[PDB]
């Protein structure tokens, strides 16, 4: 569509120009070039706010999205139009895809979150640290097609899981996976992060021998 | 100490033959 | 009784049998012997691992 | 400590499967072959496609590119190869593109995994590449089902 070409490039112009350049090239220092990132690529940097950046550090953050979907849209369609790519995947009505991305095998997805995943973003996708300054974050707040695009396009120190790598039934496995961790409560009460050792021993330091030790001064006697 | 097993080299290297593989387990 | 040899030769190689610590599962277990690099498909049984 | 002058979002590169180079006063970015392949190597004789995007660095004058040659074969260019004032000139249809083409007919063979020497030159600058081959948005071909060992 020429309409959703030129407003991609038009909202383009004066917010992405600074750091990727007016042909889509990259600056050098500043930022990549964007050629063959595919629509893809703009969809979950977009979506998830990470773009525009606003400085330069370790790593980027995500943050409140500055575009909305038909933005978002635009812009992915523009950036397509410069090499192709990857795409994000829609479903019958043209939208982006959400619920038909939710893949049927769980335990499938959990051996392959394990096996890709856990090492970055940690047993049930709460986030890890990285090198330095840098961090797979907690991914309790992605949407399925977040997950499928983040795969796909392997952003930042992510790496790109293609879609031989990774076929797309595997991929729907695994944001089943991802979201049902999410989504699934705690069992044995209050869930204290997700963590594990850390924060229980933080939970028996500040409360269970706080309540002991108030106890025994309660019972016993000073001086 | 450092692992006197472990040097850089400055040699190029070529580009690996095709794995034939010979028969007999 | 608990007491072991780390270094007995128990492994099967392409020259003899080895100790554990200096083998794996890329040790040749004969010359020429093709040894694919496989992946994990995530479905445990059916295939586990495809080339 | 982590944004100062050297910082590790600013000189990150795209991920794509494509390379850059610099040709002077042109950008070429995600250069690359297309090739679907089946066994260990693409025969001599098939005829491969270059992808790749140039963009004018300059905005004041005009470009054109000519003569592409590999020690893979030979290069023929079809279309105006020539680069506007300060826009682009996109070679080739790539994987999700919905005329310069590039056409490699092989006298060596290739594989993907390797990288290939192509040579560009334009009427202002001339650089080699090592270009790569990208299977784009093709699926994963089918592997014969192992049987039971
Ligand atoms: C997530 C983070 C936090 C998690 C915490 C969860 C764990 C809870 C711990 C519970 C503590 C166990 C204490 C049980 C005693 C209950 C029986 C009672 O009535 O005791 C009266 C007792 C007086 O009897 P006593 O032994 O003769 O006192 C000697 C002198 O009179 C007093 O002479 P003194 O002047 O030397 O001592 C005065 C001292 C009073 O404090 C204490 O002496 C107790 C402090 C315990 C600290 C434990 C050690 C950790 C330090 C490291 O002053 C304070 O420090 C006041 C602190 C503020 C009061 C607590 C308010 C908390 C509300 C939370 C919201 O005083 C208290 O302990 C009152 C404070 C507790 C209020 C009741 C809260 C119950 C419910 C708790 C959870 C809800
Ligand atoms: C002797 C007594 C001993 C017993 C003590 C018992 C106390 C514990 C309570 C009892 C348990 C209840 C019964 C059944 C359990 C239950 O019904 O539970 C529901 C769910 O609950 C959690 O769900 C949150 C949401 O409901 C979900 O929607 C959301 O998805 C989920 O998100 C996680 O998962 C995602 C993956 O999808 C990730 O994306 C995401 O990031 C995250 O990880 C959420 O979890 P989370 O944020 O962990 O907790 C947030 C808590 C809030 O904190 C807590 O109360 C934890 C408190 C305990 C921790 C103690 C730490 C101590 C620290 C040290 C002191 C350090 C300092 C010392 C150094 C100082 C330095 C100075 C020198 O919520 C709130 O109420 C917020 C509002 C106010 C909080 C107040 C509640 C009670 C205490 C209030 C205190 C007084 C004033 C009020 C405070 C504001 C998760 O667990 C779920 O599994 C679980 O299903
Ligand atoms: C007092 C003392 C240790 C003297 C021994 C001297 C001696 C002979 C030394 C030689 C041996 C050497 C070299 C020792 C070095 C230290 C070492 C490596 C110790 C090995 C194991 C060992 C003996 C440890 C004992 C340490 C110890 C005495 C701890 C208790 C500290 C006290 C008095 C706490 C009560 C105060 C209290 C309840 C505070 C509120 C709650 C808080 C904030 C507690 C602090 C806290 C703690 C203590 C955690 O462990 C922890 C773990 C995971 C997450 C969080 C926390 C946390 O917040
Ligand atoms: C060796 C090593 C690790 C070094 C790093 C140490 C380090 C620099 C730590 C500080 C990190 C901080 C606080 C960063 C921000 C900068 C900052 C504000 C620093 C302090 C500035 C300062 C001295 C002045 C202000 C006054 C002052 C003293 C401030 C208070 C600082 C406080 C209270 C911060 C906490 C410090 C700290 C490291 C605590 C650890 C807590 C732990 C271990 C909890 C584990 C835990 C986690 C992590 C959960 O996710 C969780 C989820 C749900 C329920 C429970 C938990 C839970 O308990
Ligand atoms: C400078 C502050 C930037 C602005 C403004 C925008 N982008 Fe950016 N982008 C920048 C960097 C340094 C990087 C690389 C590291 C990173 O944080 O990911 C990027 C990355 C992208 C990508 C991913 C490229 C990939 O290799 O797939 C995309 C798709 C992207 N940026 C798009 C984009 C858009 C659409 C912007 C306008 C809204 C935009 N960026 C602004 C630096 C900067
Ligand atoms: C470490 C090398 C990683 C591995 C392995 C995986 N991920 Fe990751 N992921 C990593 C980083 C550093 C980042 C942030 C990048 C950014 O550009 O800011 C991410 C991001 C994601 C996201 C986006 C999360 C959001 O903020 O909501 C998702 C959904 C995600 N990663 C998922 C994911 C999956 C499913 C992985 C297994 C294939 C995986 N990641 C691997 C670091 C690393
Ligand atoms: C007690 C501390 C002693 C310091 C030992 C330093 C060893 C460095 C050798 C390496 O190489
Ligand atoms: C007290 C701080 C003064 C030094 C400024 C250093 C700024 C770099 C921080 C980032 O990285």
């Amino acid at each position: 569509q020429s309409a959703l070409l030129r407003t991609g490039k038009q909202l383009f112009e004066t917010s992405c120009v600074s750091c990727h350049g007016a042909n889509l090239q990259g600056v050098p220092d500043r930022g990549p070039s964007l050629i063959g990132t595919g629509e893809a690529a703009v969809y979950f940097q977009v979506s998830t706010g990470r773009m525009p950046a606003m400085r330069g550090e370790a790593q980027a953050p995500s943050k409140p999205p500055h575009f909305d979907e038909s933005q978002i849209d635009a812009l992915g369609a523009y950036v397509q139009a410069n090499g192709g790519g990857p795409t994000v995947p829609r479903d019958d009505h043209g939208a982006v895809a959400q619920e038909s991305l939710i893949g049927g095998d769980v335990a499938r997805g959990g051996d392959l979150f394990r096996l890709n995943c856990a090492s970055c973003h940690n047993f049930t996708g709460k986030g890890g640290a990285l090198s330095s300054g840098k961090y797979a974050p907690d991914l309790g707040d992605a949407n399925p097609a977040q997950i499928y695009t983040a795969m796909l396009t392997g952003p930042q120190n992510m790496p790109k899981f293609s879609d031989r790598q990774l076929t797309p039934d595997e991929k729907r496995d695994i944001v089943a996976y991802v979201r049902e961790s999410a989504e699934t409560p705690s069992y044995g009460g209050y869930g204290l992060g997700g963590f594990g050792p850390a924060p229980e021993g933080m939970a028996m330091w500040i409360i269970g021998m706080v309540a002991a030790i108030g106890v025994a001064m309660w019972i016993g006697s000073r001086a | 100490c450092s692992p006197p097993g472990e040097t850089a080299s400055s040699e190029p290297g070529t580009t690996p033959a095709i794995w034939t593989g010979s028969p007999s387990p | 009784g608990l007491i072991k040899n780390p270094w007995k030769p128990v492994v099967p190689t392409a020259e003899g049998k080895k100790a554990v610590l200096w083998t794996s599962g890329w040790t040749p277990r004969f010359k020429g012997e093709t040894i694919y690099l496989a992946r994990a498909t995530g479905r445990p049984g059916e295939s586990p691992f495809v080339k | 400590c982590s944004a100062g002058q050297i910082s590790q979002t600013t000189t990150q590169e795209p991920a794509v499967n494509g390379v850059n180079a610099q040709a002077g006063q042109v950008s070429l970015r995600n250069v690359h072959l297309r090739a679907p392949q089946q066994t260990d190597y693409v025969e001599p004789g098939t005829t491969v496609e270059l992808l790749f995007v140039a963009a004018n660095d300059s905005t004041e004058g005009s470009n054109k590119l000519k003569s592409i040659t590999s020690d893979v074969g030979e290069v023929t260019l079809t279309g105006d190869s020539t680069v506007p004032a300060d826009g682009v000139l996109i070679v080739g249809e790539p994987d999700g593109q919905i005329a310069v083409t590039a056409e490699v007919e092989l006298t060596k063979p290739i594989t993907n995994g390797l990288l290939y020497d192509f040579t560009f030159t334009f009427e202002d600058g001339e650089t080699t590449v090592a270009v790569p081959i990208s299977a784009g948005e093709q699926p994963r071909r089918p592997v014969p089902p192992a049987g039971p060992g």
